[PDB]
RNA sequence: GUCGGUCCUAACCCGACCCGUAACUCGGCGUCGGGGAAAGGGAAACGGGUUUAUAUUCCCGUACCGCGGUGGUAGGUGCGGC
RNA sequence: UAGGGGGGCCCGACUGUUUAGUAAAAACACAGGUCCCAGCUAGCCCGAAAGGGUUUGUACUGGGGCCGACGCCUGCCCAGUG
């Protein structure tokens, strides 16, 4: 093991070749799910992923399809009828 | 819980002392009971960190003690500034 | 509120306590009387105010706390908002 | 006041969020129907009262109706979707 | 001779220096040519503990949008708005002048001359009082006991700093006091100057005892200012 | 092309302007700019064979990334669900 | 593979550190006690100056000495030196 792959930010992991080998393979770590901008709570309809693999999906399997995606769903509705109370006079 | 004499410091075992001991004991149990919230009237008020205080049930989250959420200045400056 | 009223109203009349059937009655119609506690969530007390003024129905804010509202009742919980349906022999209607 | 047939509202849940919408009819406690009603891009369709905000606007009409029918009262009335 | 740890912190290296990247930034509370008669008004979004400071800050976004920090009083809620200007009521947590601050009201982070910031009472725990107020000066108590004057459109916020009664629990163990100091690079541990040789401290030497009084003259040179400097007395009362 | 270096910043360092010094290849300095990690952050390749001695680098098989084109389509001007 | 045990006395409260290569200790440090300077263009300090450290700091803080966990206590003297 070399010395850049002995520092813990690779998860190994042994695998069994077609050869009877049993090597390691080294990968780099997921980044964590995205989370609310008010409340912090995680959001729904958002894939994890490193930046190779969200740039191998389409626009609308990235975010859900309703207004305010970064919002948890009551805090969307909370700024949606602000909004709507604002615009009465 | 089956101590009759120490509390959270028989941790320390035999050492450093009466009067260290019996004071860290006093002052971890007063802080480590749950606390009234000024916003909800609930009893659900813990120590976040040093000085930061914050309610489980409404998640209000407020500035005060090291070691409690009020202070006798602190409660004598409300009382004053209510007054005017 | 007054303990001998709303008491009178829980033993002869009807009461629906609690914040979402409250504010289901303040925006479909059914109730007569809201009463909301001073410290209640700000959404809950906006929404509630703001559907009553709409529907036409009266709204009393009960000075004390939801604490309190439920112990005055027979309760071991927080009420923060009530829903006066059926009054009777008692004169609650007449403080709002 | 009510949830009252003929009132116009903003649906707050959905793709069609931020959008007006005259109520038409009543089908439980917690579920009317609502049309677009070709204004703007809303089909008939039931949904729930926690889903809509009333506004104080309103509109006459009779407890059901249709959508050639409702258009009128809004060319009067005085209310654009 | 050699050198004493006073010298020697001087020089400013690295066995001395405060660790101040570790840090959240400095803490000021606007500048007069931008809040001139304006009473701007803020909202609290968050509540977070600095290394560098002893109280806890909190950071206030204003309605333009920018973001500052200011020290929190004790009772600041998060999602509650203040209000910093001449026009602000009487509440804690709001910044006013001070010839618009009644008497017997407690106060923290006082400016010096106007406009410079905030340089008084900014402890966890602290608190002065305003004594007088007069169209030269306002004279008010410090937390040492002494009084003093300020310019009347001098800044001030109103309450007490947040954090206090830190010393009511001992530190008990050295290596609690170990980690205490190397948060902020103090010298630790210390040593002691009757047990250095005599190339080394003024007192020192093999019997290990001050051979002279420990008082000693404010117009001594630097070198020589150990023990009691300048003292007007000594002892227990 | 796919492994590492060539990118980013950390603690820190340097230059110009500016100030000091009888002066300097000396001492400072906020700012402007530039540097600073082959175990921190950071696009993309795996298995089998081949040589006396190289191989995730040559060969066989089967893949991926970036840039640039060609030709069609979704969309612009579309929908299902409270 | 795998503890010999018990009773008295002196020092130091304890875990920790020390004379690389004749001293590991009863010496150092430690929590804690108490005294001194200082309201900030401060107090203490580096430097030939310019500038700078403590300082992204403000008396529940920063600097300077002596004793050294805990318990019971800490008497008299300001003529002399400071
Ligand atoms: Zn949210
Ligand atoms: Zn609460």
């Amino acid at each position: 093991m070399k010395p850049m792959y002995r520092s813990r930010s690779w998860r190994r992991k042994y695998v069994r070749t077609p050869g009877g080998r049993t090597v390691i393979h080294f990968e780099r770590r997921k980044p964590k799910v995205a989370h609310c901008a008010m409340c912090g709570r995680p959001l729904n309809g958002v894939p994890r992923g490193r930046p190779s693999e969200l740039r191998k999906l389409p626009k609308t399997k990235k975010r859900p399809e309703r207004p305010y995606p970064n919002l948890c769903p009551s805090c969307m509705r909370k700024v949606m009828k602000a909004q709507v109370r604002a615009s009465i006079t | 819980g089956r101590t009759t004499k120490v509390g959270s410091a028989g941790r320390f075992g035999p050492r450093y002392g009466l009067k260290i001991r019996r004071r860290v004991a006093a002052v971890e149990a007063r802080m480590k009971q749950k606390h009234v919230c000024p916003v909800c009237g609930r009893k659900a008020v813990r120590r976040i960190s040093t000085g930061i205080w914050q309610c489980q049930k409404c998640g209000a989250t407020f500035a005060g003690g090291a070691y409690l959420p009020t202070t006798p200045a602190g409660k004598v400056a409300k009382r004053v500034t209510a007054s005017k | 509120d007054f303990a001998f009223e709303l008491r009178k109203v829980q033993d002869t009349g009807k009461i629906v306590m609690g914040a979402k059937k409250s504010i289901h009655l303040a925006k479909v119609g059914g109730a007569k009387l809201i009463i909301v506690a001073r410290n209640a969530r700000p959404d809950i007390k906006e929404d509630i105010y703001y559907y009553a003024k709409l529907s036409g129905i009266p709204v009393y804010e009960f000075e004390g706390t939801s604490v309190e509202l439920g112990t005055l009742l027979g309760r071991p919980h927080t009420v923060s908002a009530l829903a006066v349906i059926d009054p009777g022999e008692s004169k609650i209607l007449a403080l709002a | 006041p009510a949830i009252e047939v003929g009132r116009i509202a903003v649906v707050i849940a959905g793709r069609r969020a931020g959008q007006k919408v005259v109520v038409a009819d009543i089908i439980d406690k917690n579920f009317v129907l609502v049309t677009g009603a070709g204004l703007n891009k809303v089909k008939r369709r039931r949904m729930n009262v926690k889903h809509l905000e009333p506004l104080p606007e309103r509109v006459n009409i009779q407890r059901g109706a249709s959508d050639e029918e409702i258009k009128a009262a809004l060319e009067g009335a005085g209310i654009s979707l | 001779g050699k050198s004493l740890i006073q010298q020697r912190r001087g020089k400013g290296t690295t066995t001395f220096r405060a660790p101040s990247h570790r840090y959240r930034g400095a803490v000021r509370y606007v500048p007069l040519n931008l809040v001139q008669e304006r009473t701007l008004r803020g909202v609290v979004e968050e509540i977070l503990h600095d290394p560098g400071r002893t109280a806890p800050v909190a950071r206030v976004k204003f309605e333009d949008g920018t973001k500052k920090l200011i020290i929190a009083p004790e009772g600041v809620l998060v999602g509650q708005e203040i209000y910093i200007g001449p026009e602000a009521p009487i509440a804690i947590g709001n910044t006013l002048p001070l010839a618009k601050i009644p008497e017997g009201t407690y106060v923290y982070d006082i400016e010096g001359v106007p406009g410079d910031g905030g340089k008084y009472v900014r402890a966890g725990g602290t608190y002065a009082l305003v004594v007088s107020r007069e169209k030269d000066k306002v004279i008010v108590q410090l937390p040492s006991g002494e009084l003093k004057a300020f310019n009347p459109m001098c800044r001030a916020t109103i309450g007490v700093v947040a954090g206090g009664g830190r010393l009511e629990k001992p530190i008990v163990k050295a290596g609690k006091a170990y980690y205490i100091a190397k948060a902020r690079n103090r010298f630790w541990p210390k040593p002691r100057g009757v047990k250095m040789n005599a190339v080394n401290h003024p007192h020192g030497g093999k019997e290990h005892h001050i051979g002279r009084p420990s008082t000693v003259s404010r117009r001594a040179p630097p070198g020589r200012k150990v023990g009691h400097i300048a003292a007007r007395r000594t002892g227990r009362r």
